[PDB]
């Protein structure tokens, strides 16, 4: 669903889908080719 | 008919090997490839 985001103070609008890649456990978020957040770790449980 | 039929086959052997004869059409794509990657890299700039 297209919804509004507030993720640990960072805001956006998009659709949450499951990441298939291998990520760092200490990673809060990550950036695309345009340096905007395309992926973010969930704060309560560990999922990106 | 011996000279003309061998002359068409030298064009086919040259275009199957040398790729730089079609590179004038490849400069049409590569100037547009830098143009569409221009506006992506401007979004990461802080602009002051």
């Amino acid at each position: 669903k297209c919804v509004n985001f507030n993720f640990n103070g960072l805001k956006g609008t998009g659709v949450l889908t499951e990441s298939n890649k291998k990520f760092l456990p200490f990673q809060q978020f990550g950036r695309d080719i345009a340096d905007t957040t395309d992926a973010v770790r969930d704060p309560q449980t560990l999922e990106i | 008919a011996n000279q003309f039929n061998s002359a068409i086959g030298k064009i086919q052997d040259s275009l199957s090997s040398t790729a730089s004869a079609l590179g004038k059409l490849q400069d049409v794509v590569n100037h547009n490839a830098q143009a569409l990657n221009t506006l992506v890299k401007q979004l990461s700039s802080k602009f002051g």
